[PDB]
């Protein structure tokens, strides 16, 4: 397995490259938001963004050493995760913001337009509070997201330990990264630890989001595209 | 299903 | 403060020292089990557990520090991840089965007795394989829990002001329990490397059971709307906190 | 609340 194979500082430029664009969305100013509107806006920006994962989940190392039903497993588990946080660290420096896309940036007040909308809001832009406070680094985020795929449903399966293996290689990656940075030995495990307890927040929110998109389903409030429908039906809510 | 389709794409 | 000051042996002393008993079920061995029994039995078992835990968390290093209601906040917040790590932590020695108590072992095939609670029983036995995979020790386990309880409300909160006092000082409690989980990892060893990655293959545990706890908020409103079984009031305030 | 009531015993 070349991933097992990979330096630190090879780990970081694997996945520093196989970043994602920010997207735009397909906002128009002409026409007032309703609830409709802004899910429709939502969901759509959703479905470009995950094609884009798609394609950056095989460059992250390992991933394409897996069985395609692994691959869909894993991305079944933490899409809305994987959104949540390339979100949350495009907000980071937008304070009371999130932005969604460039032509996207939404406050508080805004998410209220959507029924049960505003409580998910609240919860990401105190994780991006969060990142701030703990001035998040680039390479820092890369390693997380990528966390976040192998791990979130790596506990609903050699295969198992093969990614836990590159998960290892993560961890090691992450120290490496905080020893290059200056950050004392003792400080490096209580900074690993308050990184990987942000994940546990981003877990609950995925959670409340997938009980939202269920619930914005059931009311035909939008119509999903079939990637969504199957993305949002594999958690079986 | 869909997303089996655009891993191999 | 006390709870800044203490040493890694000192915290590993105080939550080993704060663990609530474990319980027994009233379930009568002699007769089968039907989907009301068994429910019956275990928002029971739940119910009278929640009491032992407020007791135990009172005993956390640093919890009474907190206003009153930033503690009813973060126990409404990890009430059923406390519940359940506590399951698994019992059931480590018990492959495929889940310990509820003593009395009430009850294995994977069981779960079916209930609508909807098999997924839960193969997530929980999951992460006690998991566990038992990892080896994972008494005083680990128990500084998981604390963290569970400091941290899965902690961004629920700080929200201004002037209360980042608080946030901060529970901030400064988990980078404590942080290093007293290390502290343990070194004593039994383990090299700098795989400290490291041992933290962070506990700590990535939090996320699943995080994840099955909030499968575990929406059976239960499930079943309260289903009124398969008649819940404590303390169990049903402890499920509106969550307001699903 | 139950809860806060518990907390104060
Ligand atoms: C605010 C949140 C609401 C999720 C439930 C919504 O019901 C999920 C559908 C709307 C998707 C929002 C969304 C899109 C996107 O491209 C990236 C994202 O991080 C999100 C997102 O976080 O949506
Ligand atoms: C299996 C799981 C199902 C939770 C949903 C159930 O709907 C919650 C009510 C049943 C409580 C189960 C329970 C009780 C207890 O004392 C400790 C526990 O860990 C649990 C528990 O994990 O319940």
């Amino acid at each position: 397995s070349l991933a097992l194979s990979l330096t630190a500082d090879q780990m970081v430029s694997a996945l520093l490259d196989a970043e994602p664009p920010i997207l735009y969305s397909e906002y128009d100013p002409t026409r007032p938001f309703s609830e409709a509107s802004m899910m429709g806006l939502l969901t759509n920006l959703a479905d470009r963004e995950l094609v884009h994962m798609i394609n950056w989940a095989k460059r992250v190392p390992g991933f394409v050493d897996l069985t395609l039903h692994d691959q869909v497993h894993l991305l079944e588990c933490a899409w809305l995760e994987i959104l949540m946080i390339g979100l949350v660290w495009r907000s980071m420096e937008h304070p009371g913001k999130l932005l969604f896309a460039p032509n996207l940036l939404l406050d508080r007040n805004q998410g209220k337009c959507v029924e049960g909308m505003v409580e998910i809001f609240d919860m990401l832009l105190a994780t991006s509070s969060r990142f701030r406070m703990m001035n998040l680094q680039g390479e820092e985020f890369v390693c997380l997201k990528s966390i976040i795929l192998l791990n979130s449903g790596v506990y609903t399966f050699e295969e198992k330990d093969h990614i836990h293996r590159v998960l290892d290689k993560i961890t090691d990656t992450l120290i490496h990264l905080m020893a290059k940075a200056g950050l004392t030995l003792q400080q490096q495990h209580q900074r690993l630890a308050q990184l990987l307890l942000i994940l546990s927040h981003i877990r609950h929110m995925s959670n409340k989001g997938m009980e939202h998109l269920y619930s914005m389903k059931c009311k035909n409030v939008v119509p999903l595209s079939d990637l969504l429908l199957e993305m949002l039906d594999a958690h079986r809510l | 299903k869909i997303l089996h389709r655009l891993l191999q794409e």
